């Protein structure tokens, strides 16, 4: 079918047989495995498994996932666990792709992964600087993106858009000053969802 | 495209190259700027019949990721070994 | 239809003119005020009624891809004509 | 213990005898698509956009009016019941006007909705459309009757929520028309609430004409106050104006309407 | 050790010296921090494409590529077989647009400034393919979800094959200033030696992997369009060092003048956007005459195509690196969450380790190798 | 409501670090001035100090107290290193900001803002 | 004897077969000392063994890189070398433990 | 025109002393180019 | 398939030797890049004469924004607002009413032309071709207010370029 | 090792918000009203929570709406009203909560349209 994109059920069969394997082999940290219907594998962990379930990942002879692709984080705010800790993985012996999941809210820190992957150093930096989430025995933890001084975590998702700070150069002082923002137009909130349901296999029970 | 003979042939010499045959400034051999109108074909959904849209909806037929192990034998890997690269027969070396 | 207010300031198409005391017509003081002279109102109105014979006619605009997008109009109403909603020509029917 | 059981795509709800197809669906949180339908209206069923397969059952039965009988599996989202769908609202476009963007409804539509959900994308009617003359029904109420797509909420409510008679269908066929035959004014004091109930664009306010778009506003929830009512209402502005009030449903007080004065 | 704050895209290094030895490098980056990852947050799928246009703003279309791909993947749609070649095809002439950029500017850096002028008006002739196509030289948004913006207009091919037949002599001649030349090989042979296993620990990718011999290459092994039709070669450093880097760019700008080659051979017809309404606008021709049509064109164009909830990691094999996009959908018609994987992040947080036991001038050459712009490293 | 800590167990630890940034900002304070060549007095400097350490006298979690610290910490470490720039280090201050309203009657005449 | 492996810095090994043989007998006497049911125990032995069985029979290093599918033998060295590392990391961790805690109800569910 | 000439430098424009009342002897603006001619001038047509 | 860039081995005969000798004392790869240049200073330089020619573009580029009209002078927009809707930088703000003869128009137009990027994606929205990216890309400014354009500098632009405008669209609408 | 807090949670001094915008601010939890102009109702299931409303003016230059209220287009998404509530606890927010609205079942009887003695019966179709 021309528009529709192809099924792999090879690789859909691959993932989930590897997925099983991860969670007979570390029982004590995986709390769900999941192949999506593109044929990406995630594992979800709790959090006290970050550094065993990134190191068996990365050293068995079985996975060799050498390369640390990404580490991100989202915010979920009606979560009580608010912050979705996500690493993204690639095996070049296997020429495969996981990705390891797991939580924390506002103060509860997550041990750094740099031991693991040095890429981990700056991405742990990010998520810090843009959603708070601290990072334990980080060798150098500080903000990154952020101006320095800034107030705030701005990716959080009730951080607004626009800040509470804008700057501008000051005459009077000469230098540059921060004050409250004021916009000589504000940002234009759009209602953009249909009121009409578009995909019934997601449905949710009512 | 102008160059007298002697100059043309000073620095085809100076670079050791045929450079008359391959110039980087453009003269006719570019397409005119004006073209004849396009006709352009249109795609396998233009069907007077046979096509219903349940039956080409790639949206409708995601579906959510298959839980494989929730909370609540021969080892695999999550693929095969990756395959040896072979050497290149147009140019192995530079 | 440019007219001037007693102030002096030409009046736009959208009726929009500076009042006698309002400070902010001090912006043109040594420059101009913008104002497009071709009204599309009063260019419209300048057309003429297009006599059909059918109760229904369609209007694309001119110009067939280049147009609007095409509207059937209704000419039953013998006390007015039928007006394009996207460019504004009228129709009516004849006899 | 009156109850009796359906399922819904194959899961079982107990539902009081005498309760619908649709209804049965919205039970488990599965909204039957409709244009005729409204629930504080009474049923019609002529829109036929509400067909639905019944397993084991060769006929679509129209959701909103047919009874569920015990032990029906409802096919909410089986090949029959798209393949219905597709073609009603394919009947429903073949005549419609192309005023998606002179028209005041586009943006929240229910046309443009479910042709999006539940219609093909595209159109194989070759033929011109149907053009009808447009009726004056007051200055408050403006109708481009083009539009409509025959649904006869406007009929219906007029005449069991208003108590007011003047509005009927005249003519046949493809030349049906909605409206009041002769030349009157349907000015009543919930009059208003015919532009609210109208699918499409036929029935809009005429303050309102042309002045925003419904994904540029933000709605307040507020309180009216032109009574002692106190019917709640939606207040929709657009950077710093109050460009119209909506009616907000609260089933003790108003329902979903408002009186004109209100609007 | 003596501790300098340099720099005022825009870069602030504080390094710590030792005579003529940088004992530590410290990036400090942010300083083209543009909040594009919370902005497009507020946009529709096809409001935030051309956001990837200015991340990488040297590979544009190789940056909604990887974007397009990743929204296509959540939808479960695919782009027609003529939209896909014409991303491969604009995918190498935007791989040869960054690797002259690289590599020009490279060798500016650290004195060798006539190769660049040569090179830009190179540079020049494709940025009037992308107007062609797009009307824009640069942030041309014309890779979308589904397919291209509009096909190719007539005329194009024959002058990019005329460009292309032309190419590889320009790429001689940057070499016999380059290649051979003591003084750039003094500056390059032995800077900035990176191992295998350091560079795969450290998360770098594309030729900061292959200089150092490592066989990968995302096109060849998790092959995306039509890179699977194409013949091509993947250039494989011996040393690991910022001369090996450079030779494997000039290398694949040959590599994809060969896979030019086959792409404007093997272009075939059909429409450019995947025939499906309800994701890609219809042709305006059927917006203004069919009801079907011009309601799907309203509602593209306002609330956009809702996007089925999940999320995906997409990558390509960019011209910089793997470039990836984690994006993450909740059922509406505009994305939750979309982090950018940027190659540049990760091979700049190496910079300290590579310059480890240099002098300050290698500083600039290990920079340059890395090809770092800042709009992908800050977003 | 057991929860894993960041650095400290109690609030008497975490009180503990609190004190030891609190001595490193004031004895901070007077290079401060110096290097950025700033128009404050030290009095100034370690007034404001007091001031951004006071208000969160009202903590009673060594979580939060916990982060308050750790961000203390990267604000003098921008600050020795001389990461901050003379705009950075006065922004403490507000000397470009009018001194907004505070009582009701001065709130009500300029505008509707509590 | 290969000039070089072509990857940077990872150096020949003149001597393969017995350098493999000694790291997998290793990973043998650590897995050991992990429980006898744990997952990681029997795929690690299993896949252990299976790669000791192909030293012992393939003397001929060409061929024995072939049948191991692992890159070149340096590389199937170090990841052997990996594998005995993590093996003691697994002892200290105990991964084979029942879950530790079980998520908020809703923490994976996706859409909200 | 002169076709004779590389590819850019094949057309170009001798701007006017004078118009609509400044002196532009000296101080010639590519805006000086009516739309007509602009098309032609640069190129997006081959038709003068 | 994979090639190598850098794997050779220099051959140590003496012909060779002194073949890399000579090179490193008589400097001979360095005056072979004099050669280069040399060559380049006797090419006919790439530089046109701007102002007085201009670089080459293409029916779809993209400049100055338009509003335009009917042949009849009505104009095209109906206040539909799917440009403003579509607008990735909300540079659009329209504001609408019906005409003094029921017309549905705008009363505002405007672009912020520096918010805006020039992306397109307004034209490609408008359906009824009334917003259109222009041929015009020389119109930089003194001051940052002259470019906020309302619905009368939008018009005006319009009527400006419009012989231009049509002919670029004549040229391209088949392509969309 | 864990350790026992009884505190309430609070992170108002960890979030960055300016004082005002903590104190002063008042949110409002709520399941939105259908849209009245459409039957859809896939636009009432989560909870929402937004802040008080505040001046908005018109700009001298152009008569754009200004603003100053930072949070006037911050709106939440929760899937209940108590992780709404919970959400706007630890942040200091002083908060009304509104409580789901409903339609309540209706009986709907297509036969009831042609009653012989019942004022049910329609006099058109
Ligand atoms: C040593 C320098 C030699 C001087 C003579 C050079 C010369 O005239 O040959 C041009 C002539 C054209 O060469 P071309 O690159 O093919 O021209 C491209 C088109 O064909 C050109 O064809 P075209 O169609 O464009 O012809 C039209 C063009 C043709 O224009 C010409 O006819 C060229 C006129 C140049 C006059 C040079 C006088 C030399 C005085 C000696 C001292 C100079 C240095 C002090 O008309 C013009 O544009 C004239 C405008 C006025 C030009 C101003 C020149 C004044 C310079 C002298 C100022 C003295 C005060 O060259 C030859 O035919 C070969 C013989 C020339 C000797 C070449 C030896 C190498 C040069 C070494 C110089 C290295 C330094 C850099
Ligand atoms: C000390 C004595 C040095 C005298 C320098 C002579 C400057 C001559 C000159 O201005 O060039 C002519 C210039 C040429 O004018 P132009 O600079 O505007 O050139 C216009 C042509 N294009 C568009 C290509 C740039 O004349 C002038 O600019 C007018 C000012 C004359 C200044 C000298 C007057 C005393
Ligand atoms: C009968 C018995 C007679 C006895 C006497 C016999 C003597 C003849 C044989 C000896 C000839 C020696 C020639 C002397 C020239 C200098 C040689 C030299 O030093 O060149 C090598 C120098 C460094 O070499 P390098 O590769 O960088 O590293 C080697 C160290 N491992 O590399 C360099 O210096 C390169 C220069 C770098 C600068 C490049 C810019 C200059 C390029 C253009 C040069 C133009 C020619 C100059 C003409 C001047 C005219 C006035
Ligand atoms: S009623 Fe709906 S579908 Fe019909 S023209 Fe109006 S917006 Fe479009
Ligand atoms: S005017 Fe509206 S409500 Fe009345 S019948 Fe027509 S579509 Fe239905
Ligand atoms: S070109 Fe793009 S950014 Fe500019 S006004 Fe049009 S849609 Fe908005
Ligand atoms: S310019 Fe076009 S898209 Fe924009 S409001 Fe007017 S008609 Fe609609
Ligand atoms: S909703 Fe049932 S037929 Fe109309
Ligand atoms: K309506
Ligand atoms: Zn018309």
């Amino acid at each position: 079918r021309p528009t529709v994109r192809p099924r792999n059920d090879v690789a859909h069969k691959q993932l989930s047989a590897f997925g099983e394997y991860v969670a007979e082999i570390l029982p004590k940290y995986v709390q769900q495995v999941q192949v999506s219907c593109f044929n990406e594998l995630e594992i979800c962990i709790h959090p006290d498994g970050v550094i065993p379930v990134l190191t068996f990942l990365r050293d068995h002879s079985n996975a060799q996932f050498k390369s640390l692709a990404d580490l991100t984080a989202v915010d979920i705010p009606t979560r009580q666990n608010r912050f979705e800790i996500v690493y993204n993985l690639l095996s070049l012996r296997f020429n495969s792709r996981i990705r390891v999941k797991t939580y924390t809210d506002e103060l509860t820190p997550i041990e750094s992964s740099v031991p693991v992957y040095k890429a981990a150093n700056w991405y742990e930096r990010e998520i810090w600087d843009m959603f708070g989430v601290f990072f334990a025995n980080h060798p150098d933890l500080r903000r990154i993106l952020t101006d320095y001084g800034f107030e705030g975590h701005p990716f959080r998702k009730d951080f607004p858009l626009s800040g509470y700070v804008e700057l501008r150069y000051d005459d009077e002082v000469k230098r540059v000053v921060a004050e409250p923002v004021e916009l000589a137009q504000e940002f234009r909130k759009f209602d953009l969802n249909s009121p009409w349901e578009a995909f019934p296999a997601y449905r949710q029970p009512p | 495209a102008s160059a007298t003979r002697f100059i043309q042939w000073l620095r085809n010499w100076a670079s050791g190259r045929d450079l008359q045959a391959k110039l980087q400034l453009r003269y006719q051999e570019i397409s005119k700027r004006t073209q004849p109108p396009p006709k352009l074909p249109v795609g396998p959904s233009h069907k007077l019949s046979n096509n219903y849209y349940c039956t080409r909806d790639g949206r409708r037929e995601a579906m959510p990721p298959s839980i494989v192990m929730s909370s609540q034998k021969k080892a695999v890997s999550p693929a095969p070994p990756i395959k040896r690269w072979e050497l290149s027969q147009d140019e192995p070396y530079l | 239809g440019v007219r001037t207010s007693p102030t002096g300031e030409k009046v736009t198409h959208t009726g929009q003119v500076y009042d006698d005391g309002d400070y902010r017509k001090v912006r043109f003081v040594g420059r101009q005020k913008e104002v497009n002279e071709n009204f599309a109102i009063d260019l419209i109105a300048e057309q003429p009624v297009s006599q059909v014979g059918s109760r229904v006619i369609s209007c694309d605009g001119g110009g067939g891809a280049l147009g609007h997008p095409r509207v059937y109009i209704n000419l039953d109403k013998e006390t007015k004509t039928g007006t394009c909603g996207y460019c504004g020509l009228q129709f009516r029917q004849q006899h | 213990s009156n109850l009796i059981e359906v399922f819904v795509d194959g899961q079982s709800v107990m539902v009081e005898p005498g309760t619908t197809v649709l209804q049965a669906c919205e039970k488990v949180g599965m909204q039957i698509p409709r244009f005729c339908y409204h629930e504080r209206l009474s049923v019609a069923g002529n829109c036929r956009m509400c067909l639905v397969e019944i397993e084991k059952a060769p006929k679509v039965v129209a959701a909103c009016a047919m009874p569920v009988m015990k032990g029906w599996n409802i096919l909410t989202n089986s090949e029959k019941t798209k393949k219905a769908r597709e073609g009603v609202m394919e009947f429903l476009l073949a005549n419609h006007p192309l005023d998606c963007p002179i028209c005041d409804q586009g943006g929240e539509c229910d046309l443009q909705d479910q042709s999006m959900m539940f219609g093909s994308d595209r159109s194989r009617f070759l033929e011109g459309k149907r053009a009808v003359e447009d009726k004056n029904i007051g200055p408050l109420v403006k109708t481009i009757m083009t539009r409509c797509i025959q649904c006869t909420r406007c009929i219906r409510f007029a005449s069991e929520i208003a108590g007011v008679d003047d509005l009927g269908t005249t003519g046949r066929g493809n030349d049906m028309q909605v409206g009041t035959y002769i030349e009157k004014m349907f000015m009543s004091e919930l009059s208003g609430n015919i532009i609210d109930i109208c699918p499409v664009g036929a029935l809009t306010s005429k303050p309102y004409a042309f002045t925003a778009r419904p994904w540029e506003t933000r709605k307040t929830e507020s309180i009216d106050v032109m009574d002692a009512v106190g019917s709640n209402i939606v207040v929709s502005t657009r950077t710093g104006e109050v460009m119209r009030i909506l009616p907000r449903m609260h089933e003790d007080i108003n329902e979903e309407w408002i009186s004109d004065k209100t609007r | 050790n003596l501790t300098l704050n340099f720099g005022p895209g825009v870069l602030r290094l504080v390094m710590e010296l030792s005579g003529e030895m940088v004992r530590k490098c410290d990036p400090h980056i942010g300083l083209l921090h543009r909040g594009t990852e919370k902005l497009i947050e507020y946009k529709t799928y096809l409001q935030a494409l051309p956001y990837f246009d200015r991340l990488d703003y040297v590979s544009m279309m190789c940056n909604e590529q990887a974007y397009s791909l990743a929204v296509e993947k959540l939808l479960n749609i695919r782009p027609p077989p003529r939209a896909q070649w014409i991303r491969v095809l604009f995918g190498e002439i935007t791989r040869l647009l960054n690797h002259i950029m690289a590599v020009t500017t490279h060798a500016l850096d650290i004195g060798a400034m006539t190769p660049f002028f040569w090179m830009f008006e190179e540079r020049e002739k494709m940025f009037e393919f992308y107007e062609r196509v797009s009307g824009a030289r640069m942030h041309a948004a014309y890779v979308r979800p589904g397919g291209v913006h509009q096909d190719l207009p007539l005329g194009l091919m024959d002058d990019i094959y005329e460009f292309s037949k032309n190419f590889s002599l320009r790429i001689d001649e940057l070499e016999e200033m380059l290649t051979n030349n003591r003084i750039w090989r003094n500056r390059t042979v032995d800077i900035g030696i990176v191992t295998a296993e350091d560079a795969l620990n450290y998360g770098f990718s594309g030729v900061m992997l292959r200089g150092s011999g490592i066989q990968w290459d995302l096109r060849k092994t998790q092959p995306y369009d039509v890179y699977d039709q194409v013949e091509f070669d993947v250039p494989i450093g011996s040393r690991g060092d910022c001369y090996d880097r450079y030779l494997c760019r000039v290398e694949e700008m040959r590599q994809s003048i060969r896979i030019i080659s086959q792409c404007l051979n093997k272009m075939p017809p059909g429409e450019i956007k995947v025939d499906d309404a309800k994701v890609s606008p219809p042709k305006r021709a059927e917006m203004k005459t069919s009801m079907e049509s011009l309601i799907h064109h309203f509602k593209l164009y306002t609330e956009g195509y809702q996007v089925p909830p999940g999320a995906t990691y997409t990558a390509i094999e960019a011209p910089k690196g793997e470039f990836g996009v984690y994006l993450v959908s909740d059922g509406s018609s505009r994305p939750y969450r979309c982090k950018i994987k940027a190659p540049g992040f990760a091979h700049l947080a190496g910079l300290d380790k590579m310059s480890k036991g240099h002098m300050l001038a290698d500083v600039v050459a290990i920079i340059g190798t890395q090809d770092i712009v800042f709009g992908e490293v800050d977003r | 409501t057991s929860v894993k800590p960041i650095f400290s167990r109690d609030m008497n630890e975490a009180k503990r670090r609190v004190r030891e940034l609190y001595r490193a900002w004031y004895r901070e304070v007077p290079n401060t001035v110096h290097l950025f060549q700033l128009d404050i007095s030290v009095k100034q400097g370690r007034d404001k100090v007091r001031e951004m350490f006071k208000k969160n006298a009202h903590i009673t979690d060594p979580r939060v107290v916990d982060l308050l610290v750790i961000k203390g910490k990267m604000e003098l470490e921008e600050t020795i290193k001389v990461w901050k720039q003379r705009t950075h280090v006065m922004r403490f201050f507000h000397e470009t900001e009018a001194p907004r309203p505070k009582d009701f009657l001065s709130k009500f005449y300029v505008g509707h803002d509590p | 004897l290969k000039k070089t492996t072509g990857l940077v810095g990872l150096a020949v090994c003149e001597t393969p077969h017995e350098r493999l043989k000694i790291l997998y007998t290793k990973i043998l006497d650590v897995l050991g000392h992990i429980p006898k049911n744990a997952a990681y125990r029997k795929y690690t032995e299993q896949i252990t063994n299976e790669k000791l069985s192909m030293v012992k029979a393939e003397p001929d290093v060409k061929k024995l890189e072939e049948r191991l599918q692992g890159g070149q033998i340096e590389e199937v060295i170090l990841q052997a070398e990996n594998e005995l590392s993590l093996a003691r990391k697994m002892i200290q961790w105990k991964p084979w433990e029942p879950l530790v805690e079980e998520p908020p109800a809703s923490q994976w569910k996706w859409p909200i | 025109e002169d076709n004779k000439q590389f590819f850019g430098r094949h057309r170009w424009v001798i701007y006017t002393t004078e118009m609509n009342g400044k002196n532009t002897f000296w101080d010639v603006d590519g805006s000086m180019v009516p739309p007509e001619w602009h098309r032609w001038l640069h190129c997006m047509t081959d038709d003068p | 398939t994979y090639k190598y860039v850098n794997l050779r081995e220099p051959s140590m005969d003496m012909k060779s030797v002194t073949d890399r000798a000579a090179q490193t004392l008589l400097w001979t790869e360095l005056i072979r890049g004099l050669g280069m240049t040399l060559s380049y200073l006797f090419r006919e330089p790439a530089t046109i004469n701007y102002p007085f020619e201009k670089g080459p573009l293409s029916p779809r580029f993209r400049g100055e924004h338009a509003l335009r009209r009917y042949p009849s002078g009505e104009e095209r927009c109906i206040a539909c607002k799917l440009c403003e809707a579509v607008c990735p930088a909300q540079a659009i703000t329209i504001e609408a009413e019906p005409r003094a003869d029921g017309s549905r128009r705008t009363t505002r137009y405007d672009i912020d032309m520096t918010k805006c990027i020039y992306c397109g994606f307004c034209q490609e929205a408008c359906p009824v071709d009334a917003i259109v990216e222009g041929p015009n890309f020389e119109f930089s400014t003194e001051t940052h207010e002259e470019l906020l354009y309302n619905k009368e500098k939008l018009l005006n632009n319009g009527d400006k370029w419009e012989a231009e405008i049509a002919a670029n669209i004549q040229a391209d609408y088949l392509y969309r | 090792q864990l350790i026992t807090v009884d505190e309430k949670l609070d992170i108002t001094t960890i979030t960055g918000v300016p004082e005002e915008h903590i104190k002063t601010r008042k949110a409002r939890i709520f399941v939105p009203a259908r849209n009245n102009m459409q039957s859809g109702v896939n636009n009432t299931k989560k909870w929402k929570m937004e802040f008080d409303t505040r001046e908005r003016w018109e700009n001298p230059l152009m008569g754009w709406a200004s603003t100053a209220d930072p949070l006037s287009n911050l709106v939440l998404t929760f899937s209940t009203k108590e992780d709404a509530v919970a959400f706007a606890e630890k942040n200091g927010w002083s908060y009304d909560v509104e409580e789901r609205k409903v339609p309540k079942p209706k009986s709907k009887s297509y036969g009831a349209n042609f009653s012989w003695n019942k004022r049910t019966r329609v006099s058109t179709k």
